[PDB]
């Protein structure tokens, strides 16, 4: 929502850390070449990872939420007394 | 600390689903692409030569079968002269018996 | 701890509006001619690097523009979360306080 | 209400997230191969053809050569021996006009 900059700035510090002729001998290299590059030519595992993460995301904006709403509701339980 | 670990996962997953393992540039593309051209070149130049030699070759056999036939003229003059001096070597040779008696 | 019911609205809610597409746009262009008919073919030796050219410049050089604004969303998306986490923990224990602080009234 | 746009829209572009992909017998790779291969052969073939005629036309212009100078030899012979038959032809001349000068006294 609001991001104070000393958060963002050690949360990207963070993150950024953590990225982790007429010969017929070199045309048939060619081929092998490419015949390898054929051989080495999104995850179920990041689907079910970004399902679980996005979910405790939204659950958390709520969850604050809710925390926000019963603190006002303790200011006035302060207030009354 | 503040960047959890399953933010740096994601965000690492994300960053290999989206690099490009085989840029077309570096693949060589374009170097096998100069390759035909090059060739084509070479090819075009080589069929051209074979054409000239062709027109140089018509030329050289023409002028080899001109002098051939000049060959046989000489050769026919010069054997029918010495056919001649043959017949008068024989005659003088004759004359020269006469005489000497 | 989630709740299962949010649990299955949330994962619910998220599949109906999953739309997986194909508009063409992140498909390959088919390629032209690769035999050259004579030695004087310099066209298709053209439409070649016509094609390796729009073949790199369309996605490799480009698609990484596209998949940028997921990199870019992505990050503000997770750094928003993480942010969360310490702005849970900052009103729980502030609600601490007060529940502390509510006996003391009392007395 | 529980998932958020943000949420969704992420999941959207993950899901269509893609390279994507260049299959290299697609892009024609291989097929760009064949043409050069396919090059090498035409120009060789060209080549031996070249190779095969140089040796055709060396040979047509060494016997050429070779009949030139005797063409050049001709020329000198066939004058010389059109004076040996003139200098026979004057001796015969001169020995018949001597033997029927001499039988004509006897």
């Amino acid at each position: 929502e609001r991001i104070p900059h000393s958060f963002f700035t050690q949360w990207n510090s963070e993150l950024d850390g953590s990225v982790r002729c007429n010969d017929k001998d070199t045309v048939d290299s060619m081929y092998k070449y490419a015949r390898k590059l054929s051989s080495l030519q999104p995850s179920s595992t990041l689907l079910t990872m970004i399902r679980q993460y996005m979910m405790e995301a939204d659950y958390q904006r709520v969850e604050i939420a809710r925390l926000k709403d019963s603190l006002n509701d303790k200011d006035e339980e302060i207030k009354k007394l | 600390k503040v960047c959890g670990e399953n933010s740096r996962h994601i965000f690492n997953m994300i960053l290999n689903s989206q690099r490009p393992q085989f840029d077309i540039k570096d693949i060589g593309m374009f170097h096998l692409i100069d390759e035909i051209e090059r060739l084509r070149k070479l090819w075009k130049d080589s069929e051209e030569s074979k054409k000239r030699l062709n027109a140089d070759m018509r030329e050289a056999e023409e002028a080899l079968a001109k002098a051939r036939k000049k060959l046989a003229m000489f050769d026919i003059d010069v054997k029918d002269t010495q056919k001649h001096l043959r017949a008068l070597m024989e005659e003088n040779k004759a004359l020269k018996l006469d005489l000497n008696v």
